[PDB]
RNA sequence: AGCGUGCUACUUAUACUUCACCGUGAUUGCUGUUUUGACGCUUUCACGAGUAGGCAGGCGUGGAGGUCAGUGACGAAGCCUUUGCUGUAAAGCUGGGUCGAACGGCCUCUAGUGCAGAUCUUGGUGGUAGUAGCAAAUAUUCAAAUGAGAACUUUGAAGACUGAAGUGGGGAAAGGUUCCAUGUCAACAGCAGUUGGACAUGGGUUAGUCGAUCCUAAGAGAUGGGGAAGCUCCGUUUCAACGUGC
RNA sequence: GGCGAAAGACUAAUCGAACCAUCUAGUAGCUGGUUCCUGCCGAAGUUUCCCUCAGGAUAGCAGAAGCUCGUAUCAGUUUUAU
RNA sequence: GCCUAGACCGAGGACUGCGGUUUUUACCUAGGAUGUUGGCAUAAUGAUCUUAAGUCGCCCGUCUUGAAACACGGACCAAGGAGUCUAACGUCUAUGCGAGUGUUUGGGUGUAAAACCCGUACGCGUAAUGAAAGUGAACGAAGGUGGGGGCCCAUUAGGGUGCACCAUCGACCGAUCCUGAUGUGUUCGGAUGGAUUUGAGUAAGAGCAUAGCUGUUGGGACCCGAAAGAUGGUGAACUAUGCCUG
RNA sequence: UGACCUCAAAUCAGGUAGGACUACCCGCUGAACUUAAGCAUAUCAAUAAGCGGAGGAAAAGAAACCAACAGGGAUUGCCUCAGUAGCGGCGAGUGAAGCGGCAAAAGCUCAAAUUUGAAAUCUGGCGUCUUUGGCGUCCGAGUUGUAAUUUGAAGAAGGUAUCUUUGGGCCCGGCUCUUGUCUAUGUUCCUUGGAACAGGACGUCACAGAGGGUGAGAAUCCCGUGCGAUGAGAUGACCCGGGUCUGUGUAAAGUUCCUUCGACGAGUCGAGUUGUUUGGGAAUGCAGCUCUAAGUGGGUGGUAAAUUCCAUCUAAAGCUAAAUAUUGGCGAGAGACCGAUAGCGAACAAGUACAGUGAUGGAAAGAUGAAAAGAACUUUGAAAAGAGAGUGAAAAAGUACGUGAAAUUGUUGAAAGGGAAGGGCUUGAGAUCAGACUUGGUAUUUUGCAUGCUGCGGUUUACCGGGCCAG
């Protein structure tokens, strides 16, 4: 059951797993019907674009936090500055997000940015739009019209600036002043009661 | 090459859908090509045959008779001519069974219907 | 294919095989890692040592995203710079003007101090260095600008 | 097959003491199928030996640099008379390789006017090897929708669409292909290299753009023809060559002679 | 023609020597004559047992891509055969006969791919073998008729037996047309068969009073209720506002 | 579970725990079988551990693929010396 | 030295060689059989099949130290009938690209399950080590010595350079142990220098992907084979026992 | 004599539930074989069987979330995370989630507020109309609370500057579905054949050379195919493009700022313990029992506890498409699938015949021919049958039906044979087969061809040379 100078293998095989083999036959028919369910929905709602304008956000964590990608829904702040109610941003393609909050003025500040980019293009037709002025627009896709980009990463040309402490200094101060905050604090609040008791 | 995906290039489809046919179905597979002279005085390639048209054999061991259909016996996808029959040793007569596509219609057998059905395929009847 | 195999070339020989004598059967010696300390331990002891045991201590609802800090060393570290603008940057850099390497956007965490640099003034931005690296860089009249 | 064939049975082995195998049997009685054996890959109405199952690896992954490398082997080895009088292609009434044709052949609309250029550009007779070459299938594929074979004629490569690959549908025999999409199932049938291949005037002009070359790059992205890893593919007239032929010995014989 | 001993000749192993051919391994040479095969040709030498097992090269089967503008109703495939040929072999090809609709070669792909065995599976057929046997229940015989045909059908005469706790005459359970007439003998009646509970075609079961139907028995079991996740369990007038009252 | 004037009796030719279907192709270190040809090479029943002793793992013996080299220094042998 | 009797064989296929006689740029017995004669071609010859004779030959498969066995299976024939597929892997081989590699989750496209095109991520690789906090690979031409194919210079030799790889001594990174500089939130820091210690490390990357044979593990797992166990149901027409009514 | 409350009755008026199917779905309940080379925890498996409940999907779902970041942002699925953190006689085994890329994207509703200058609300009866309903009226429900207003993202009541936006119904189209009808070109010639759909010649059409049929391989004989064209019927508050009539918009909704407020779900949260479950480890969820809250309170922050902060949501009420699943049903299209002992058990009057008291078990069985043309008639026979004849391309196709193998058997022929037979080797005999007078060359004569003597069989002895067997 164990023999010569191989790995040894976890092989999750002893239920029941014949019953519950899932075979993806269909990955092109489904290709195909989700084209076809995307054509269907684009044509029904001509030349209104299919999707509707997403923000964007900071991607979570310390791995991906140089990344930035496309949110859930403006806040309501950004709506606020760029002067849309909620009830009637989600009826022009514009999504909301309720939970979302700006702590910060850089995705603030592009999100607006980027509502301001919509709004400028956006032509909203009436009763009296007739069906030559309709037929005459083209159905966009919103998501590669307003691309999310990442910042340009730093590159060219600076002058140097040699601090006298180093980085790696720098990086063990900062892990031995962590690492000893409490009891220093500790110390040293003790240490004040200690003169401040005694000496009154 | 077939390309609408509502047809079937399957073989066994295709005799199961001939041999199960009915009566009304079988009516328009026992279709027969008019002789060349019909075929201007008409303007129609082709017609499903009838009880009372004249025709002639153009294939087989009877090429060149001539006669009136007898019946469209669907049941045996054939037809029976006047005087093609087949004696027995007992001395009586069977019919011969031809498959219409063996055969030309010399004579339509035309009433109100036929003639309606004439104009609608693109030809004239009268 | 399976007219490739030996099973095509073992017709026609009784076992298939297997021997006469050993007689192949289901399970002799168990199933999976069955008797693993008792008639499997010469397999184990010779060619997995340490299989058995804890050692450590645990570490509940481990997320591997805090540990991630990819490496980079410093006979890498041009390769970050813009291919098509290196020559011209190894050439004509100084300390009124060096290329800045940012690290973190091409997805690294630690600058190691592997290989020598080129003999260039380079402004490197990273999460961390390590004590040789850095002492590499500044060797060569660099810089190290910790970022986050 | 289904999973449950010849597992439809309550069938128990007898055991031994019977004077028969240790089969399992068919319980019951009054029928004729009482007593007889069951489950058994050797036995009549048993289940067979490893039932074949849907999970078995069907499609195969290639490296797409590596398909492409053959496309491009197979589009060169289009432009080789010899590699295509072996293909079995009647090429020999085409006066050189590769056969470019202008673009008017984009355009045509009827298949008589399609057959017609195909005839001009001595293409035909090749069309004519199609047709003559039908023969039933032999076997039980002809059962299962298969009922016909012939031969594989030229395949007609185009730029831009305005009718050829409608008036060529139903030419026996004769491939379409757009210059943009060209896969080795068409230009290596059977792994058989050397196709006959009429190109247009704008694929062939096109076809610079679409592998690149050393002064134009690939529109697929990061692709670069290969390399042969010989420079001159002729060794013969490398080996006798002033090169060579100064520094080598003097040749002996073609044959030892026997000395004893 | 025994025993001890010596000598001479002679006999013969797949052993040894020389030679031929096969294969394997090594080895010589081969492009200004390499020439349409260098995965080839060529020189020389040695070697050849073999289970379990390993590896290599091949033969064959179902299906797939390509090709032979392959074979075929003027006969494909299959099958039989001292018609032979080829290969060490797996096998391939062919002559003759039979037969009637498809099938092969070559380059590749693929697999439910090769049987003498498994008290193998299913089907079929033998020897045994015209053999064992067709021997309980006392017992049959003569004639006539019918019929192609009579030990066995019908009728008569006789002889018998069951011997009223019957081989009699009825029923309950169970069967289901076996009932009756006419016709009939392929199969069945372990011989036979003109006979039959067989086969085919018809016909046939009549109720106020005979039964069921009604009553209650051992018991079964709804309801109101009470358990139980629930399938359902308990209870039978039960902790009930219980008459489809007269 | 029943039932038993008790035999482990009987419970539909089934009883020291019925029958039917399913789980289930239950598991088997044990028995039986395991399908074409030729060519080349070719064993082991021994070591250690195992609730191990009809079994495994381990080393050994065998094949295959080779790789670095081309007589280097090697040998189931003798001699001399010790 | 000479004479002499018999048997078996005749591979090879222009010439080339070694010798000999030289009367000779000739010939020979000297790097493998030719000459001549007869007969036959309705046949002499060869092969196969059937059979006789002589001689040898036990019935195959199987487990086994040992089978013709008085060990087991096998009356006979046809057809079916047993190492398969998958997930994850090891070695080796082929192919593509190569510090990268992998299009095919998805999108675009289409002659529509194909073919063709696209790219972000992600996986594996490019860095290790420690339980962890953490730290993180050049003294030197990426080291020295002894070999080392090949190449260069020679002219046997010899000298130079010496990739892979082998032996060896060191250097670098992490862990462990020791030492403890300038300093300090006075308990932190950890420079420097070491240690019969240790790592699946560095020391000018070798991988990734696909395919194939083989081997492994889990799966019904080469095929057939229990005595058992569980879940849900069906039976008191037999039989056991009680009761009710005869 | 009357209301109210609670509880009844009625063949009261009008409704509703049950049962069936099984592939997927939501729950409950719940094993053991097996693996651990034994076995008890574990594993199989939070599976099979059992029970309850649905739909075209179901479930889940708009945070009492994930995190610890520069933060993300309902639910679901895929790829990955990851065979990882972890769990585990720390053995065998087992094992998620966050992030990231993508598919699909959609949001909301109540309770808790005095309408209080007017229960403004709703079922039913009756009447009527233009009827998935409207209008009127009368009872009834309801104040122990039916409407309007608000749902934490807020919002309310006042004040505020003005601005912005807008209801319904019918009629025809469109889009979706179903379905009707209509369409190119040889049956020209010759040969074989029973039959031409075969071979050959000459063709024709082709947005149709898929497939099927017809007496053999049929683009062109027929149906279809391809291309489309044109009718009809549906269907859609919850799709839009238009007309047309009503719009009761002193209405409603939103938008700015100010002030004051801002109700927010209890035997619930939480705690202990027990059991089960989980990767969840001083306890992941669920459930029982005991205890049992609060109002910046409460939950979470993966090691128990206290002290102090921080971050993040706002439970104990509710609805909601799509992306996802689908061995059932309905309808289609396919395949390197099987080809009648195979493939479903079932290609057939197959869940049939038949067995069993019952639960249940459960087969065998395809093919004449193009067409029955299925053998008239004569004769022998009691008949079945036979012999003639006849039909047929074939009776070497007669329903005991295509081909028709082997075992096994009959007849004929050959051969051998003292208690087996069979085999190898060798030769003899008999039978069969093969081969050089070669594709032999040399002059030769006549026989024979369309032809104006020319390729070349024919013959016999000469000559040369050969083959084979021998001396």
């Amino acid at each position: 059951a164990i023999s010569k100078n191989l790995p040894l293998l976890n092989n999750h095989f002893r239920k029941h797993w014949q019953e519950r083999v899932r075979v993806h036959f269909d990955q092109a028919g489904k290709k195909a019907s989700r084209r076809q369910s995307r054509l269907r929905k684009a044509a029904k709602i001509a030349p209104r674009p299919i999707d509707a304008l997403r923000p964007v956000v900071r991607a979570p964590t310390v791995k991906y936090n140089r990344k930035v990608r496309a949110g859930r829904g403006f806040t309501l702040a950004e709506l606020k500055a760029v002067g849309i109610a909620p009830k009637y941003a989600r009826t022009i393609g514009i999504s909301v997000d309720h939970r979302r909050q700006n702590k910060s003025q850089e995705t603030f500040d592009a999100n607006v940015a980027r509502l301001q980019e919509y709004k400028s293009k956006l032509v909203i037709f009436d009763k009296k739009t007739k069906a030559s002025e309709v037929a005459s627009f083209e159905q966009v896709d919103v998501s590669a019209t307003f691309p999310v980009e990442q910042p340009a990463p730093e590159s060219g040309l600076r002058a140097v600036e040699v601090p006298e402490q180093t980085a790696y200094r720098t990086l063990r101060l900062a892990r031995n002043e962590k690492k000893y905050k409490g009891i220093r604090e500790k110390r040293a609040k003790e240490k004040a009661e200690a003169e401040a008791e005694k000496a009154k | 090459a077939k390309i609408s995906q509502d047809v079937s290039s399957s073989r066994s489809k295709a005799r199961k859908a001939y041999f199960t046919a009915s009566s009304v179905e079988r009516r328009v597979l026992l279709s027969a090509p008019l002789s060349k002279e019909l075929r201007q005085q008409y303007n129609v390639k082709s017609l499903p045959i009838r009880q009372n048209d004249e025709v002639l054999v153009v294939r087989g061991s009877k090429k060149g008779s001539e006669g009136k259909v007898n019946s469209v016996y669907r049941l045996k996808f054939a037809i029976q001519v006047d005087k093609l029959q087949k004696e027995k040793s007992n001395g009586a007569s069977v019919p011969i069974n031809i498959h219409p596509s063996k055969v030309v219609i010399t004579k339509l057998h035309l009433d109100k219907d036929r003639k309606a059905l004439i104009q609608r395929k693109g030809g004239k009847a009268e | 294919p399976t007219r490739l195999t030996k099973t095509r070339k073992h017709r026609g020989n009784v076992s298939a095989g297997k021997g006469r004598i050993g007689k192949h059967r289901k399970h002799p010696g168990g199933r999976g890692k069955a008797g693993g300390q008792h008639h499997h331990r010469t397999n184990l002891d010779k060619y997995h040592p340490g299989y058995f045991g804890k050692v450590g201590m645990r570490y509940f609802h481990k997320q591997q995203n805090h540990f991630w800090r990819p490496e980079i060393n410093l006979d890498k570290l041009w390769t970050l710079v813009d291919s098509e603008k290196k020559d011209e940057y190894l050439s004509k850099s100084s300390a009124s003007a060096a290329p800045v390497i940012d690290t973190l956007a091409h997805g690294y965490g630690k600058v190691l101090g592997k290989g020598r640099l080129p003999e260039v003034p380079v402004i490197v931005k990273a999460r961390f260095v390590s004590k040789l690296a850095e002492e590499k860089i500044r060797a060569v009249g660099g810089v190290v600008e910790l970022v986050a | 097959v289904a999973e449950n064939a010849g597992h439809q049975t309550s069938a128990e082995s007898w055991g031994t003491g019977r004077a028969v195998a240790r089969i399992p049997r068919v319980g019951g009685g009054g029928t004729h199928r009482s007593g007889q054996a069951a489950f058994g890959n050797m036995c009549r109405g048993g289940r067979m030996f490893a039932p074949t199952k849907t999970w078995r690896r069907w499609n195969v992954k290639v490296n797409h640099n590596e398909k492409r490398y053959a496309t491009a082997s197979a589009i060169a080895a289009s432009a080789v008379t010899s590699l295509v009088l072996a293909r079995g292609h009647r090429v020999e009434q085409v006066k050189e390789l590769p056969l470019v044709v202008s673009n008017e052949f984009e355009s045509v609309t009827k298949t008589k006017d399609a057959v017609a250029v195909l005839k001009a550009v001595g293409a035909h007779k090749d069309v004519v090897k199609v047709i003559k070459s039908k023969k039933l299938r032999a076997g039980k594929g002809k059962l299962r929708g298969r009922r016909f074979t012939q031969r594989r004629g030229p395949l007609v490569v185009y730029a831009q669409d305005n009718g050829i690959v409608k008036a060529l549908r139903n030419v026996p025999g004769v491939e379409t292909a757009s210059v943009k999409h060209l896969g080795l199932l068409q230009l290596a049938p059977g792994a058989h290299l050397g196709r006959f291949i009429i190109w247009t005037q704008g694929a062939f002009e096109s076809l610079d753009s679409v592998y690149g070359s050393d002064s134009t790059k690939s529109i697929k992205s990061g692709y670069t023809l290969p390399s042969n890893i010989i420079s001159n593919t002729d060794v013969t007239r490398l080996i006798n060559s002033a090169e060579v032929q100064a520094v080598v010995r003097p040749a002996g014989e073609k044959t030892q002679k026997k000395s004893h």
